[PDB]
DNA sequence: ATCGATGTATATATCTGACACGTGCCTGGAGACTAGGGAGTAATCCCCTTGGCGGTTAAAACGCGGGGGACAGCGCGTACGTGCGTTTAAGCGGTGCTAGAGCTGTCTACGACCAATTGAGCGGCCTCGGCACCGGGATTCTGAT
DNA sequence: ATCAGAATCCCGGTGCCGAGGCCGCTCAATTGGTCGTAGACAGCTCTAGCACCGCTTAAACGCACGTACGCGCTGTCCCCCGCGTTTTAACCGCCAAGGGGATTACTCCCTAGTCTCCAGGCACGTGTCAGATATATACATCGAT
């Protein structure tokens, strides 16, 4: 068997059926939504990391992601992720 | 005895806080990571995710195909104004582009 | 007999190669171009199938934005002919000159 | 083997074809030698680029995780190749 | 109403239960047609009566185009006496009548727009990506398309009383919803 | 009385400014309009001097680039003055606009 | 109204080290626009890397770093 | 504890090879560090230190200047081919312009 | 009294006076000569990180940082960065 | 005006490879416990940002003639678009094979870590010479003639 | 060509302040030793890329011909430039205050590290169904008719 090799097709996946409960996706959009989804993800880590080691900190917390993603994405898709991310670390933190 | 129990279902989310707490370590992104970095980060990557397969899905219905392919993504993408200027040095492959002719070379 | 007005076809190959998401160039000529360039980097150079369609999904989408600038720089000077001075304008005002 | 002559297979239909998807109603004659021209350009910097990810992989065959890197370094992300 | 909508498409299916070959009926015919990428099967057209004519490899036959049923059956017959002359053996059996399509007119235009706003559960107008006006009742399985000038045709049918019933049930709604 | 012809003095300014390295907007209206502009996002805010000296370098830097591909954008349209379709032209081609 | 305050010399002046020989009268408004516009940009980034050191004041260090998110990296100010 | 040489003057450098080690060590870079890294980067570093002081003392010295001032270094940058690739979207502060008129705008 | 903040004024004035011994420097273009040594050190370390994630690797190389300056510096001037930097690793290990 | 050839938006038919989904496995993610150090908080201090006064001068605002450049109209000729017959090579469908991608195992060189040393680099102080402003003469273009 | 005339450039002098050098200090780099681990190398597998070959057919190509568009020329008028006058507000300097940013010290809780354990997610098999694509019916458009 080949070696286990991780993607976000699963998760993506779970969002559609979600969002659209009926329509399909073909494999050539999953790996784009795959490539979307980690070139995001190194936009706002890399952002974080400046932040961090702008400020002389050693950790990354959610607030250098919520100051990532202000810089990050642009103005009214920044407003409702910022809003996404507080209600699911307020959810997370009550659990 | 909490035997079965993950991260993601008590921040009510679909996309993997372990991986991605595994990929914020790995990454070599910081010398630690907090607790709830990788719980604000999948909560955001999950609502990107929602917001273009939410525009994907419109344009798919609008042009009666139920599979989303790359040029659903690649119209949504482009036809929405804040995700093209989150994607604006990005190529789509397969996408195609906008339908846009200018006015000068349309005749009378 | 019949006969169109030079243009009108024009814009029924925009509007079908603006609907349609095929590639445009053709694929072994441009395989051939990109291993002639590799060759002069290295020689006995072997390439994935996949990095041959990525080559050309990027450089078909540079191209179609470069003559989407240089449709905006012909437009500019009063023409509807796109010139190599277009394409020039454009790739300067770009930052690649 | 040894290769020539293929810049000329970027053909004037192509040229005008993408052209077409670019919204251009009229294209010069003189548009074909340019535009054959930039992209050799183009493609130049982007096998370079992917050459070099190549060879520090002390690999023989260039794979497209390589020319998605390259094209990521330039500021030309392309997606749905891998990541 | 009173009047009988016109027959305009008679699209049936007979089954021949054999194995043939392309070659030989893209040959020995007359007025065929074979595209590869497009199709695996050889279609073909007879112009007396007009019935485009749909051949495949494993003994199945599809006849479009027919005026009247009894047209769609005189040309399966014939298409099949044609199987049976050039060397194969071609039968009558399963005739099923998938689609049975029929066209009228009413004479008087219809406010698309009030069948829009009453019955939007029933149906749904926009003006630039479908000027038809889609309605499905729920005794038959139908599709309608009545439009703007009140032309109204019916498909999907398996017999001709099912347009008659449907297109007597469609004029209560469309006779008041008259517009001139 | 003595004049010069229009475009002389003016090519003598470009001369003139393309050999000097000074801030060619004046400090303190820059500086209020930074406040202002920086108000919205946040009151009470304070700024350390060399925060509006590096926004005045970078402003003019960009401004100056894209008058140079505003110039380009006349010159190409067989003009000499620049209008605001130039600077249109210019932030498109970019990827500004 | 301190947008005005960008004066018109002050754009024939950035116009002539662009080396611009003609400026239309149309030119300073749409340029006073665009510079509020970057100024918008970086003004809006600069003040996010303050208030992530909730700090008050808006340091050189967080207007060169805003430069180099845009892509627009300044040199003579720290880095 | 023989004398302590800096690794500097071993490589044969200016630039300090211990504190681009260091860096590169609090900089989050990777896990490890090779010990020819720090040697290697500290080279290319002091060599392009080296190219853009030189051309910028050759512009101070053809401006009939002692001291090396932003100008110098923006001329010297912007004057050459491969400099002016590589610092393609960097501001120098108060380096000016290339002085640069276009053709039609100089007159008969 | 003050941090005693990290800089590469002096090595920036000792190669200058490597290559012009005469000629000096001001502040500014020493502070700008100190942030462009910053950027091209986070563009090279930058790069050679990326190469060792993509290269599923966890030490940053002499090799890395070779193929970061081939990546980033344009040609000429790449060959010489590579030649430098080729020189000094060689002189480092014939060194202890 | 007109008309017909060409795309287009809905009806059924079958066909197909890709997408949905069901399954086994396993390895990565979760529960639990630990230290320790990084981050949070509180007091302090000083420096550097804000705010004001005053003058004063250089720069901005304003008016106005005019000139030259934008712009509209016009003519032309030629280069490019359109269509058609020919040919050429791209695409596709098999065949074969072997370089090399990729994975596994081993082990040793090599880099993290840690303690002691110490000397390079930084902060602070001082000074002098490079540079900047001012005045004048000389040269350099500019523009009407 | 020539000459008056603004405007820039060279030379010299006065000043001044910031770059260069020196010295104390301190903390960060060096050296020496230890230990885990990671990647260099060998070797095996088996994927997929290359090389070739034949057939088809649609795209490329060469050419004829017409015409719309790029380009050059001309006139006009308008509106921006050059300049003189008035005004005004930026700049310099100087001072006061206070506030917030940096500093140090103490604390505590939050995350890495380790061990166990199991079940989500991945690779793989398979079944079936969205897309494709041919035929009536109906409708915008486009340009010769």
């Amino acid at each position: 068997r080949k070696t286990r090799k991780e993607s976000y097709a699963i998760y993506v996946y779970k969002v559609l059926k979600q969002v659209h409960p009926d329509t399909g996706i073909s494999s050539k959009a999953m790996s784009i939504m795959n490539s979307f989804v980690n070139d995001v993800f190194e936009r706002i880590a890399g952002e974080a990391s400046r932040l961090a080691h702008y400020n002389k900190r050693s950790t990354i917390t959610s607030r250098e992601i919520q100051t990532a993603v202000r810089l990050l994405l642009p103005g009214e898709l920044a407003k409702h992720a910022v809003s996404e991310g507080t209600k699911a670390v307020t959810k997370y933190t009550s659990a | 005895r909490a035997k079965a129990k993950t991260r993601s279902s008590r921040a009510g989310l679909q996309f993997p806080v372990g991986r991605v707490h595994r990929l914020l370590r790995k990454g070599n992104y910081a010398e630690r990571v907090g607790a709830g970095a990788p719980v604000y980060l999948a909560a955001v990557l999950e609502y990107l995710t929602a917001e273009i397969l939410e525009l994907a899905g419109n344009a798919a219905r609008d042009n009666k195909k139920t599979r989303i392919i790359p040029r659903h993504l690649q119209l949504a993408v482009r036809n929405d104004e804040e995700l093209n200027k989150l994607l604006g040095r990005v190529t789509i492959a397969q996408g195609g582009v906008l339908p846009n002719i200018q006015s000068v070379l349309l005749p009378k | 007999p019949h006969r169109y007005r030079p243009g009108t076809v024009a814009l029924r190959e925009i509007r079908r190669y603006q609907k349609s998401t095929e590639l445009l160039i053709r694929k072994l000529p441009f395989q051939r171009l990109v291993r002639e360039i590799a060759q002069d980097f290295k020689t006995d150079l072997r390439f994935q199938s996949s990095a041959v369609m990525a080559l050309q999904e990027a450089s078909e989408a540079y191209l179609v934005a470069l003559f989407e600038d240089t449709n905006l720089c012909a437009i500019h000077a009063k023409r509807v002919t796109i010139m190599p001075k277009d394409i020039q304008l454009a790739r300067r005002i770009r930052g690649e000159r | 083997k040894v290769l020539r002559d293929n810049i000329q297979g970027i053909t004037k239909p192509a040229i005008r074809r993408l052209a077409r998807r670019g919204g251009v109603k009229r294209i010069s004659g003189l548009i074909y030698e340019e535009t054959r021209g930039v992209l050799k350009v183009f493609l130049e910097n982007v096998i370079r680029d992917a050459v070099t990810y190549t060879e520090h992989a002390k690999r023989k065959t260039v794979t497209a995780m390589d020319v998605v890197y390259a094209l990521k370094r330039q500021g030309r992300t392309l997606y749905g190749f891998g990541g | 109403s009173g009047i009988v909508p016109t027959l305009q498409n008679i699209v049936a299916t007979v089954t021949l239960g054999c194995r043939l070959d392309l070659k030989t009926v893209a040959l020995h015919a007359r007025n065929a047609e074979y595209n590869p990428k497009r199709f695996a099967a050889v279609i073909m057209r007879i112009r007396e009566p007009k019935t485009t004519a749909l051949i495949f490899a494993s003994g199945k036959m599809v006849v479009t185009g027919a005026k009247s049923e009894d047209d769609s059956k005189l040309a399966s017959r014939k298409y099949a006496r044609i199987i049976q002359k050039i060397g194969f053996a071609a039968k009558f059996t399963d005739f099923k009548i998938q689609n049975i399509v029929g066209s009228c007119d009413v004479k008087f235009p219809i406010r698309l727009e009030g069948l829009a706003f009453s019955h939007g559960t029933f149906s749904s107008y926009e003006p630039e990506l479908f000027p038809g006006l889609i309605y499905r009742m729920v005794k038959p399985k139908i599709v309608l398309l009545i439009f703007v000038s009140g032309k109204i045709v019916l498909t999907g049918a398996k017999q001709r009383e099912e347009i008659y019933q449907a297109f007597e049930a469609i004029y209560p709604v469309l006779s008041e919803f008259r517009k001139m």
